[PDB]
C-alpha cells in the first residue's frame, strides 16, 4: 500500500500550465512530508522544493521559486503542481517521494516524463 | 549554493575490483547538532533513484556490506571493494544541513 | 571651524616647476580627503586629483598624469594633531597653465559623499612668463 | 565621455525678478549640485546633491530635478545675490549660467 | 535529511509565512528573547540591557489586562478608520512585516486606549466588587 | 462580526534595523595551545558548536555593505585589542642612543647598494655602574644619520618611545565568529548572484557567524573567502572613482613567500628582567626575501576579471593596468605578516597588461621593515623580534582592491590601479553577507474575540 | 498654557491630594520605577540594584494573591485596634505620606498575616480541584 | 524560572495544576508512598532519566488549550 501513484507521461505543448499529481497511499499527510525531485540529461537530478500538507508549509529553491506552486488537499489526499512558462530544459522526469523529519526518503515513484513539446 | 562537486564522473570499474567516488562540497555539512545527513543515490537507466546510505557511515536498511561512506568536512568519499552489474549506472550526492539541497552532477560507473 | 590656507602667487619661467602648499588646520587631519581643483580664465573649473592623508593614497587626473606630483606632512606630537600639510608639485609648464588654484575639503555631514566641498583655500594665482 | 549644459547660458534679468536655471547632463541616474562664485571672489557651495542646502544658506534657493533634467529656482533675489552659477557632477563640470543686471 | 517542516518550529521561521505560521510558534520567540577583562564589562551591560528591556515588557503587559496569557484579548472596539479592509485578507494576504507598516505612521495610541481601557474595567471591577 | 475587538500578541516574528555591540567567541582548536599564545585566547568564550542556520521563506531584504554597522566596531575592536597584547612587554626608553654602524662584510658594488647596517652601541648592563659595548645588525629603513665618521640614530626616536612586543605571542590568524546576544539576530544572504547592495530574496537566519579570519594586507588581500561560482565585483558606485573596488574571484591563486636569509637571534640584556633581542650573525648567502606565484593561473585570472569588468563598462574598451600612482611606503606595495615578519613587496611585475576588446612563475622581490606603525597612530610603534632560520608561508590569493583613474577627456582607455587606504575595506569583504537586526515582539491585532467579565 | 491638570497625571503629582488623585494615578508610578571608563561600572551597579529591587516587589505580590492586578483586594479581615478612624475621614481626609507615619509602628504583621492567608487558600482551593 | 513558568498555565500561584494525565510508565508507584516515604531528594533521581518530555507536553497543553479557548471566544 505503501506507494506513490503518480500521474502519466505529459506530451505538453510549450507555454502551458501543468497539474501533476501524486497520490500518496500507505501512511496519512499529516504523518510525514512531500517532495518532488526532477530528472534532467543536464544536470542529473534537480529541484522543485517541498511541502507540509497540515498547513500547507512550502519551500522552493531560487530556480523555481514563482515558477511551480505547490498545493495540498487534506480532505482529497492528493498532491500537486502548478508549473508554470514550461521551456525545452523542462522537459524532464519527475520523482514524488516522502521525506520523515529527521529521516531518509522511504518511497520513491515512478517518474512522470514531462516533455515540452 | 552549496553545489557539490563530484569527482571524478565516468568509472569503468572491472567486475571484482574497488571504487571510489568522492564529493567535495563549498561549504561545511555540519547540521546544527552535529549529526550530518549524507546520502548516497542508486541510478540504473529505468528506475527511480534510491538511497544507499544515509549519513557519513550508516546505511539504507537493505544495502549490503560493500558501500562504504568516508571524510570530513567538505571531503566525503564513498569507496565500493566489490563491483557487480548491479552497481553500473550513476551515483549522486546529497547534503542534509539546510535547505535548499544540492545534488551533483551524477557519476557513472561502468565497465 | 575649519581653515585653509594657500601661499603667494608666483611669476615662473616657463618649463619650470612650481610647489604649493596647502596648510589646513581646525579638524582631525587623517579623516578627510583634499582635492585640487583649478580654474582657467574661459575654460571653466577642471579637476586635478585627491589625496588621502593617512596613506598619502594619491589619484591623478588622466590628462595630467606624469606632470604633477602630491605629498602631505602630518603632525606628528600627542598634544597639535589638527594641523596638516598638502604640498602639490606641478612641472612641465606652458603659458596655457597661468591659471587660478584651490585646496578643498570634503563636506562634514554623513550624507553629503565624496565630491561636493565645503571649504576652500583662498586660491593662489599662477603666471608663466 | 559626460557632458554638461548648462541653460539658458548667459541671462538678462533686473533685480526683483525671480528666475530658473537648467542644467542638463548627459548621462543619467545621477544627481549634481551647484555652486555660486561673484565677482573675483572665493566660491562657495550653496546647494549639495539635489536639494540639500548647506550651511549658511538662505531658503530661497530651491532644486529639483529627475532623469538627465535638473533645475534650480532663485526666488526674492537681490542685485548682490546674483552672481555666476556653476553645477557639478562627480568631477565634471559645466561651462556655467549668468544672470546680467538689466 | 531534517525535512521542510524543521524550520517551521525554528527560531523566526515563521516571520515569512502569515499568521496561521505564527499563530502556534509564539512560545519561541518568547524563549530565545532571553537566554544568553575590559570585555567582560561590554558584555555584562550588553546582558542588563536585555534584561532591562524584557522586563519592561512585562510591566507593559502587567498594566493591561493580561498578566502572563501570551495570547491576549481585550475591551476595545477596532477602529475601521485605520484598517479598511475585510476579515480574513489580514488573516490569510498579510504577513507580520507587511502588517508592522500599515500600523507604523500612528501608534500609542492603541496604547494609551489600553491602558484607559483597563484602568476604567478596574474601577468599575472596585465597585462591584465593593457593592459585594 | 463587524464589531471587532483587539488582541495584543506578545512573541510576534518582527523585527527593525538597528545597531548594537556583538560578542567574539573562538573555536576549540586555538585553545589547545593555551596561555597568551595568541591574542583574545582570553578576550572570548569558547565556542558552542554548529549554530542554528535556519531558512525562512517569502521573505526580501534589502541590505547594505557600505553604510553597515559591525564592520565599524571591529576596526575598534582589533585596536583595541591589538594595545592589549602590547603593555605587559618592554619598552625601549633606554635604546634610543647614538649608534656607530658600517657596512656588513659583502662584496659591494658601487651602483648597487647594501641592506644591511652592522652597528655597535653603549649600553647598560643589569648594575647601573658598569655599561657595555654590543653590537648588532639593522636595516636600512629604520636608521637615519643624524649630521670623516657616519653616526645613525633610530628612525623613530624623534617621536616616540617604542614597545617590543613579547616574543612569546604570535601574530597568526585565528577563526573568530562573532554572535548576537539575547534579543537580537544575524541576517545572512545566501544568493548566488548578488552584487551586496539592493535587495536579498533568500535570507537565512544564524545564530553565530561563520569561521572569520582577520588577516592583514593592503593589496591583494589574503586567506579570504572565495566567491561560491562565478567572478564577483562590488563597489558602492562604479561610476564614482573615489570609493573603492572589492574583487572577489573563485580560483585562488597560491602564492609562495620566503626569505632565504638565515638569521641568529642574541639576547642583550638592558636592566633586571630586560632582554632586547637583537640579529645576531647571518650564515650563508645574504639574499634577498621575495615571493612567487604561477604565470598562467595568473593570466587565466586577469582574464575571468576583465570579462566581469566589461559589464559595466561597455564591450568596446580599453581595460589595462599599472603600477600604483605612489605615497608612503606600505600603501605603494603589499604588506603583509608571514609567520611572525612583516614584508613590503614589489608588484610591478603583475600590473603591467593592457586588454583588447576582441613552467615558468613570476618572482617579485621584498623589503623587510623591523618597526611597524600600524593604523598611523601617533604615540605607537612596535619593534618586531627577528626569528630564527629560513622562513616562508604558503597562502591563497583571493581578492583584489582596485581604483579606477577618473581622468576626462575623451577616454576609451580606463586605466586600473590598485591601493590599499584604509584597512576596513579588507573587513567588508568578509561581513557584506550579514546584518543585524532587532526583534521587537509584542504587536496588535483585531480579531473577534470579546474578553468577558 | 499646557495648564494646571497635567501635572495631575504626572510623576508624584498625585501625593499631595488625597486617595482620589490615588485612585488614578497609579499607572505612573510604576511606570517610572523601572525605565533608567570606570563610571560605567557604579552606572551598571545602579541599574541592576535598581531592577532588583524592583523583582523584589514583583515577587512579594506574587507570593499573595494578587499577581499583576495593581489593584489587589485580600481576605483579612481589618483589626481596628490600628486604624480607630471612621471610614471617609481616610479616604477623604488625609495623604499616603501622612497616612505612613500612622502604620510606621507596625509592619511585617500585616505581611507575616498575608502570606498566611494565601497560603491557606492555595490549600483549600488545592482541596476543592481535588475532590473536583 | 518565571518564564518558563508563564508559557505554562501556572502564572504565579505556586501551586499550580494542570492538564496531562500521568503515565504510570515512568512512576509505577503507589499514592502514598510517594507522599510519605520518599524525600525529594530521593524523588530527584527517579525523575532525572527523562526531562522537557514532561515540559514539552505541558507546552503543548498549553499551547493547546490557548487555542481552544480563543475558538471559544471566537463564537463569542
Ligand atoms: C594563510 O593561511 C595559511 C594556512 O594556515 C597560513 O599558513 C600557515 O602559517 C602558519 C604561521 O605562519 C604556519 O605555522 C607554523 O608552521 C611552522 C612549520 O612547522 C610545521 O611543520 C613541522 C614539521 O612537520 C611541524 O612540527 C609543525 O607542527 C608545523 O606543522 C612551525 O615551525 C611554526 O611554529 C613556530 O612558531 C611557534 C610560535 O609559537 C614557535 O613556538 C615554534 O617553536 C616554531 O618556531 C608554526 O606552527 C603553518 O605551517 C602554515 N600552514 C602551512 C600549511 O604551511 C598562512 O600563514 C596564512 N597567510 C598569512 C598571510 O598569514
Ligand atoms: C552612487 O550610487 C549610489 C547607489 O547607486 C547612490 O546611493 C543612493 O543615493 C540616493 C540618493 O538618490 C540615496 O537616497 C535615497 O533615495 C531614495 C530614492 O532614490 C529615497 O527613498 C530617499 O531620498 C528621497 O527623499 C529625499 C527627502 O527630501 C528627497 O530629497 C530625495 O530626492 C528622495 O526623494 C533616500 O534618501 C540612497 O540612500 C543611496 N543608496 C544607499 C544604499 O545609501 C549615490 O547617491 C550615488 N552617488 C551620488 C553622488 O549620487
Ligand atoms: C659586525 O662588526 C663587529 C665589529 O666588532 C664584528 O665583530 C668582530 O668581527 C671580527 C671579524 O670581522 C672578529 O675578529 C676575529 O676574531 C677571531 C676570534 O677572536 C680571530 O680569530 C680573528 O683573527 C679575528 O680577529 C671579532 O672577534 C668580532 N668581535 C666581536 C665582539 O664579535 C662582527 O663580526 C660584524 N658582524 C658581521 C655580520 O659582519
Ligand atoms: C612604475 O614604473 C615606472 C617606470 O619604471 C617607475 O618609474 C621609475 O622609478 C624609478 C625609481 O623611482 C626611477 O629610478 C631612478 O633611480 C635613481 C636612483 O638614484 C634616482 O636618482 C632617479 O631620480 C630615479 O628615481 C626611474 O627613473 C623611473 N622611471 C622613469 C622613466 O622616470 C615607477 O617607480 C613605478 N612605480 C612604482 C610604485 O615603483
Ligand atoms: C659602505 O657603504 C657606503 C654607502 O653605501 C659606501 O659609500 C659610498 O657608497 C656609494 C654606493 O654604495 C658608492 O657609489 C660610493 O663610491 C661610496 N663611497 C666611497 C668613498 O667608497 C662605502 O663605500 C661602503 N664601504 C665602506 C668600506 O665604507
Ligand atoms: C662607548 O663608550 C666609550 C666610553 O666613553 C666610548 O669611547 C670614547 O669615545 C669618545 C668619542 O668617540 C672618545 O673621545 C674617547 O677617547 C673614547 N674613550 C676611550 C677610553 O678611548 C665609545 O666611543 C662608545 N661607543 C662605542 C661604539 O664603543
Ligand atoms: C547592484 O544591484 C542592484 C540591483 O540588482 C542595482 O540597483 C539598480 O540598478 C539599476 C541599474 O544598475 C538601476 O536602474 C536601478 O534604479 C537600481 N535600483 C536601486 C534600488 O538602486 C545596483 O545599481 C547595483 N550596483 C552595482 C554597483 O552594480
Ligand atoms: C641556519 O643556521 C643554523 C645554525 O645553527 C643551522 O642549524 C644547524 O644545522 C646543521 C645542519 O643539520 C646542524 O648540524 C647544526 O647542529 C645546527 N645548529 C644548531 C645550533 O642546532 C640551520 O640548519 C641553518 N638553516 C638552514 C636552512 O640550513
Ligand atoms: C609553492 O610551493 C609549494 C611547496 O610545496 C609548491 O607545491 C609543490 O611544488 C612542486 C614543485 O617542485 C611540485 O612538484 C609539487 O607537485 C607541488 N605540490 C603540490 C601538492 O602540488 C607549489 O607548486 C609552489 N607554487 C608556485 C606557484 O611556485
Ligand atoms: C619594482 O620593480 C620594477 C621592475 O624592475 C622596478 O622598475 C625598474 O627600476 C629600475 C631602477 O631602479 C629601472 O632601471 C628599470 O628600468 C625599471 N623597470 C621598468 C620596467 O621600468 C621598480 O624600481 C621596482 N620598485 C621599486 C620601488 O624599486
Ligand atoms: C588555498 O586554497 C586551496 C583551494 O584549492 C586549498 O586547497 C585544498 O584545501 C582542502 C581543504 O584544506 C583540501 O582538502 C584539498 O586537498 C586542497 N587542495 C589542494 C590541491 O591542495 C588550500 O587548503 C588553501 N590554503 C592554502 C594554505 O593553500
Ligand atoms: C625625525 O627625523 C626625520 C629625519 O630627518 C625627519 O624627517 C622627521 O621630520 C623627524 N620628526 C619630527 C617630528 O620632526
Amino acid at each position: 500500500q505503501v506507494q506513490l501513484q503518480q500521474s502519466g507521461a505529459e506530451l505538453v505543448r510549450p507555454g502551458a500550465s501543468v497539474t501533476l499529481s501524486c497520490k500518496a497511499s500507505g501512511y496519512t499527510f499529516t504523518d510525514y512530508e512531500m517532495h518532488w525531485v526532477k530528472q534532467t540529461p543536464v544536470h542529473g537530478l534537480e529541484w522543485i522544493g517541498a511541502i507540509v500538507p497540515e498547513t500547507g508549509f512550502t519551500a522552493y529553491t531560487q530556480k523555481f521559486k514563482g515558477k511551480a506552486m505547490l498545493t495540498a488537499d487534506k480532505s482529497s489526499s492528493t498532491a500537486y503542481m502548478e508549473l508554470r512558462s514550461l521551456t525545452s530544459e523542462d522537459s524532464a522526469v519527475y520523482f514524488c517521494s516522502r521525506l520523515r523529519l529527521y529521516w531518509y526518503f522511504d518511497v520513491w515513484g515512478t517518474g512522470t516524463t514531462v516533455t515540452v513539446s | 549554493g552549496v553545489l557539490m562537486t563530484q569527482s571524478p564522473l565516468s568509472l569503468p570499474v572491472r567486475l571484482g575490483d574497488q571504487a571510489s567516488i568522492s564529493c567535495r562540497s563549498s561549504q561545511s555539512i555540519v547540521y546544527s547538532n552535529g549529526n550530518t545527513y549524507l546520502e548516497w543515490y542508486l541510478q540504473r537507466p529505468g528506475q527511480s533513484p534510491k538511497l544507499l546510505i544515509y549519513k557519513v557511515s550508516n546505511r539504507f536498511s537493505g544495502v549490503p556490506d560493500r558501500v562504504s561512506g568516508s571524510g570530513s568536512g567538505t571531503d566525503f568519499t564513498l569507496k565500493i571493494s566489490r563491483v557487480e552489474a548491479e552497481d553500473l549506472g550513476v551515483y549522486y550526492c546529497f547534503q542534509g544541513s539546510h535547505v535548499p539541497y544540492t545534488f551533483g552532477g551524477g557519476t557513472k560507473l561502468e565497465i | 571651524q575649519v581653515q585653509l590656507v594657500q601661499s603667494g602667487a608666483v611669476i615662473k619661467t616657463p618649463g619650470s616647476s612650481v610647489k604649493i602648499s596647502c596648510r589646513a588646520s581646525g579638524y582631525n587631519f587623517r579623516d578627510y580627503s583634499i582635492h585640487w581643483v583649478r580654474l582657467i580664465p574661459d575654460k571653466g573649473f577642471e579637476w586635478i586629483g585627491w589625496i588621502k592623508p593617512l596613506w598619502g593614497a594619491v589619484s591623478y587626473a588622466r590628462q595630467l598624469q606624469g606632470r604633477v606630483s602630491m605629498t602631505r606632512q602630518l603632525s606628528q606630537d600627542p598634544d597639535d594633531p589638527d594641523w596638516g600639510v598638502a604640498y602639490m608639485e606641478f612641472s612641465g609648464l606652458t603659458p596655457a597653465d597661468t591659471a587660478e588654484y584651490f585646496c578643498v575639503r570634503r563636506g562634514s555631514c554623513d550624507y553629503c559623499g565624496d565630491f561636493p566641498w565645503q571649504y576652500w583655500c583662498q586660491g593662489t594665482v599662477v603666471v608663466v612668463s | 565621455e559626460i557632458v554638461l549644459t548648462q541653460s539658458p547660458g548667459i541671462l538678462s534679468l533686473s533685480p526683483g525678478e525671480t528666475a530658473t536655471l537648467f542644467c542638463k547632463a548627459s548621462q543619467g541616474g545621477n544627481a549634481m549640485t551647484w555652486y555660486q562664485k561673484r565677482r573675483g571672489q572665493v566660491p562657495r557651495l550653496l546647494i549639495y546633491d539635489t536639494s540639500r542646502r548647506a550651511s549658511g544658506v538662505p531658503d530661497r534657493f530651491v532644486g529639483s530635478g529627475s532623469g538627465t533634467d535638473f533645475f534650480l529656482t532663485i526666488n526674492k533675489l537681490d542685485r548682490e545675490d546674483f552672481a555666476v552659477y556653476y553645477c557639478q557632477q562627480f568631477e565634471f563640470f559645466g561651462l556655467g549660467s549668468e544672470l546680467e543686471v538689466h | 535529511a531534517v525535512g521542510i517542516g524543521a524550520v517551521f518550529l525554528g527560531f523566526l521561521g515563521a516571520a515569512g509565512s502569515t499568521m496561521g505560521a505564527a499563530s502556534m510558534t509564539l512560545t519561541v520567540q518568547a524563549r530565545n528573547l532571553l537566554s544568553g577583562t575590559v570585555w567582560g564589562i561590554k558584555q555584562l551591560q550588553a546582558r542588563v540591557l536585555a534584561v532591562e528591556r524584557y522586563l519592561r515588557d512585562q510591566q507593559l503587559l502587567g498594566i493591561w489586562g493580561c498578566s502572563g496569557k501570551l495570547i491576549c484579548c481585550t475591551n476595545v472596539p477596532w477602529n475601521s478608520s485605520w484598517s479598511n479592509r475585510n476579515l480574513s485578507e489580514i488573516w490569510d494576504n498579510m504577513t507580520w512585516l507587511q502588517w508592522d507598516k500599515e500600523i507604523s505612521n500612528y501608534t500609542q495610541i492603541i496604547y494609551g486606549l489600553l491602558e484607559e481601557s483597563q484602568n476604567q474595567q478596574e474601577k468599575n471591577e472596585q465597585d462591584l466588587l465593593a457593592l459585594d | 462580526a463587524e464589531n471587532l475587538w483587539v488582541t495584543v500578541y506578545y512573541g510576534v516574528p518582527v523585527w527593525k534595523d538597528a545597531e548594537t555591540t556583538l560578542f567574539c567567541a573562538s573555536d576549540a582548536k586555538a585553545y589547545e595551545t593555551e596561555k597568551h599564545n595568541v591574542w583574545a585566547t582570553h578576550a572570548c568564550v569558547p565556542t558552542d558548536p554548529n549554530p542554528q542556520e535556519i531558512h525562512l521563506e517569502n521573505v526580501t531584504e534589502e541590505f547594505n555593505m557600505w553604510k553597515n554597522n559591525m564592520v565599524e566596531q571591529m576596526h575598534t575592536d582589533i585596536i583595541s585589542l591589538w594595545d592589549q597584547s602590547l603593555k605587559p612587554c618592554v619598552k625601549l626608553t633606554p635604546l634610543c642612543v647614538t649608534l656607530q654602524c658600517t657596512n656588513v662584510t659583502n662584496n659591494i658594488t658601487d651602483d648597487m647598494r647594501g641592506e644591511l647596517k652592522n652597528c655597535s652601541f653603549n649600553m647598560t648592563t643589569e648594575l647601573r655602574d658598569k655599561k657595555q659595548k654590543v653590537y648588532s645588525l639593522f636595516y636600512r629603513l629604520d636608521v637615519v644619520q643624524i649630521n670623516s665618521n657616519k653616526e645613525y640614530r633610530l628612525i623613530n626616536c624623534n617621536t616616540s618611545a617604542c614597545t617590543q612586543a613579547c616574543p612569546k605571542v604570535s601574530f597568526e590568524p585565528i577563526p573568530i565568529h562573532y554572535c548576537a546576544p539575547a534579543g537580537f539576530a544575524i541576517l545572512k544572504c545566501k544568493d548566488k548572484k548578488f552584487n551586496g547592495t539592493g535587495p536579498c530574496p533568500s535570507v537565512s537566519t544564524v545564530q553565530c557567524t561563520h569561521g572569520i579570519k582577520p588577516v592583514v594586507s593592503t593589496q591583494l588581500l589574503l586567506n579570504g573567502s572565495l566567491a561560491e561560482e562565478e567572478v564577483m565585483i562590488r563597489s558602492e558606485n562604479i561610476t564614482n572613482n573615489a570609493k573603492n573596488i572589492l574583487v572577489q574571484f573563485n580560483t585562488p591563486v597560491q602564492i609562495n613567500c620566503t626569505r632565504p636569509n638565515n638569521n641568529t637571534r642574541k639576547s642583550i640584556r638592558i636592566g633586571p628582567g630586560q632582554a632586547f633581542y637583537a640579529t645576531g650573525d647571518i650564515i650563508g648567502d645574504i639574499r634577498q626575501a621575495h615571493c612567487n606565484v604561477s604565470k598562467a593561473t595568473w593570466n587565466e585570472t586577469l582574464g575571468k576579471v576583465v570579462k566581469q569588468l566589461r559589464k559595466h563598462f561597455g564591450n568596446n574598451t580599453i581595460i589595462r593596468f599599472a603600477n600604483s600612482s605612489g605615497g608612503d611606503l606600505e600603501v605603494t606595495t603589499h604588506s603583509f605578516n608571514c609567520g611572525g615578519e612583516f614584508f613590503y613587496c614589489n608588484t610591478s611585475g603583475l600590473f603591467n597588461s593592457t586588454w583588447i576588446s576582441n613552467n615558468d612563475s613570476i618572482t617579485l622581490p621584498c623589503r623587510i621593515k623591523q618597526i611597524i606603525n600600524m593604523w598611523q597612530r601617533i604615540g605607537q610603534c612596535m619593534y618586531a623580534p627577528p626569528i630564527q632560520g629560513v622562513i616562508r608561508c604558503v597562502s591563497n590569493i583571493t581578492g583584489l582592491i582596485l581604483t579606477r583613474d577618473g581622468g576626462s577627456t575623451n577616454s576609451t582607455t580606463e586605466t586600473f590601479r590598485p591601493g590599499g587606504g584604509d584597512m576596513r575595506d579588507n573587513w567588508r569583504s568578509e561581513l557584506y553577507k550579514y546584518k543585524v537586526v532587532k526583534i521587537e515582539p509584542l504587536g496588535v491585532a483585531p480579531t473577534r474575540c470579546k474578553r468577558r467579565v
